[PDB]
């Protein structure tokens, strides 16, 4: 029994920046992309999915302070909402 | 195409690039099915005449089945996509004989086609044109140790049709090898890239 | 544990919403999940990120709070750190596990992600699809239906990005 599958689906991709631009980095508290991706995942990964939690990232460097990035998500073909259970 | 060898290259890897249809689970499936085919006369020709280079084949029994079980939908129906290139492998294994096909089982089990692929790969380039008799003599840098009568690269070079030899020009190659050297060749190609 | 964990009653909630929508969970008593995080710190012939060891320790930390077994390699070059990629699509616990993240830290351009022995001369890129087919269902069978997260810490080019608007 052999069936028939998509080469690549249910991937995501979590940039650090747009394209043609550069990430941002701080020699004492690491990166501002690294450090607010743990900030929002140690906070919404107990309600929201994953696509809507890089989306929360997003919008907190809606306003360019400093070295402005811009996160983008690319390469997307998840088939489901990726919801992590924290104590589960 | 060409007569030549690089016109067999292209002939043997159009069979193997289309070939990464296969998973990486189903390749060391259908990896250990053939190795128990190569070692069953009987089990390579049921499982040949099982494919038959449009109905659903019934499963089988031993190493025949495994093979044949890595092929079919669930409805038992060939996928044509995949069949193909096990009936050129095997079509390839018939012009070999028996003593060849348990040598091939021994490097697929000991994670040795490397050996000889070359071997007979830059055997089959030097010998242009096949017409011909030609004195040929492999190079230190195609292995030099294993060589020696009754080694793996020994015999399956005895058993095409060449007279081998252990100083001198080592290798002698005949016309009447052209079938068996391509066939050895295009067995060792199309199951490496199946690993 | 610095993650705010999900109760019971809010997971009962959000699978009772949406089941059929949701990638679907191992328990914890046998689930074995995996991270993998690839960081290239020190360069040959590229400035040094300079702290990023804290970014390590951050999301090492992370993933290990979420149930993952993170796996941590540093300073490799393009075709090392598909040594190592490779070798993580075929691990015996992904069968078991049902989801994976993996995390690239380095220097970056259009292109792709830099190794250790990038240079301007001779580039040493790994691009962002030679990682993606190479934990595709071919390559990695064991992750078929299950979710893939690539976080990329990686700069793209040279513009700073910026526009000014009236106001």
């Amino acid at each position: 029994a052999i069936k028939k599958a998509h080469i690549e689906k249910d991937f995501i991709a979590f940039c650090s920046s747009t394209p043609d631009n550069v990430s941002w980095r701080h020699p004492t508290m690491g990166s501002v992309f690294i450090g607010r991706l743990i900030e929002h995942m140690q906070e919404y990964a107990c309600s929201c999915d994953v696509e809507e939690i890089f989306r929360k990232v997003r919008f907190s460097f809606e306003q360019p302070d400093g070295r402005a990035q811009m996160p983008t998500t690319e390469r997307v073909t998840l088939t489901r909402c990726f919801y992590l259970f924290p104590g589960h | 195409f060409t007569e030549d060898f690089q016109g067999l290259r292209a002939e043997v890897e159009t069979i193997s690039k289309e070939l990464e249809l296969l998973d990486r689970e189903l390749c060391q499936l259908l990896l250990e099915g053939l190795e128990g085919v190569l070692r069953d006369q009987l089990a390579l020709r049921a499982l040949e005449e099982a494919l038959e280079q449009l109905g659903p084949v019934e499963p089988l029994d031993g190493p025949a089945g495994a093979v044949l079980e890595c092929l079919v939908l669930s409805s038992g129906m060939l996928v044509p996509e995949l069949a193909i290139p096990v009936v050129y492998l095997l079509g390839a294994l018939t012009m070999l004989s028996e003593t060849q096909h348990k040598l091939l089982a021994e490097a697929l089990e000991s994670q040795t086609l490397l050996g000889p692929l070359e071997l007979v790969g830059s055997l089959l380039e030097q010998s242009a044109p096949w017409q011909e008799r030609s004195t040929m003599s492999l190079p230190p840098g195609l292995l030099g140790n294993s060589w020696g009568e009754g080694a793996p690269a020994w015999v399956l070079l005895d058993e095409c049709g060449l007279e081998l030899g252990e100083d001198t020009p080592h290798v002698c190659w005949e016309p009447q090898a052209q079938g068996r050297m391509c066939a050895l060749y295009a067995s060792l190609a199309l199951l490496s890239g199946l690993s | 544990g610095n993650v705010k964990l999900c109760s019971l009653e809010e997971a009962q909630r959000i699978w009772k919403q949406k089941s059929a929508e949701i990638y679907p969970i191992m328990d914890k008593s046998s689930r074995t999940r995996l991270a993998l995080i690839i960081c290239n710190e020190e360069f040959d012939s590229i400035p040094r990120r300079t702290g990023a060891e804290v970014d390590i320790t951050g999301m090492t930390m992370l993933l290990q709070n979420l149930g993952y077994s993170v796996d941590v390699k540093k300073n490799l070059t393009a075709s090392d750190m598909t040594t190592e990629l490779e070798a993580f699509a075929h691990r015996p616990e992904h069968k078991t596990s049902d989801s994976t993240f993996l995390v690239f830290m380095s220097h970056g351009i259009r292109e792709g992600i830099c190794g250790k022995k990038h240079s301007e001369q001779v580039p040493d890129i790994l691009q962002l699809n030679a990682i993606f087919n190479m934990l595709n269902t071919k390559n990695c069978p064991s992750l078929k239906d299950k979710p893939k997260v690539i976080i990329i810490q990686a700069a793209r080019g040279d513009s700073p990005g910026v526009v000014w608007f009236k106001d």
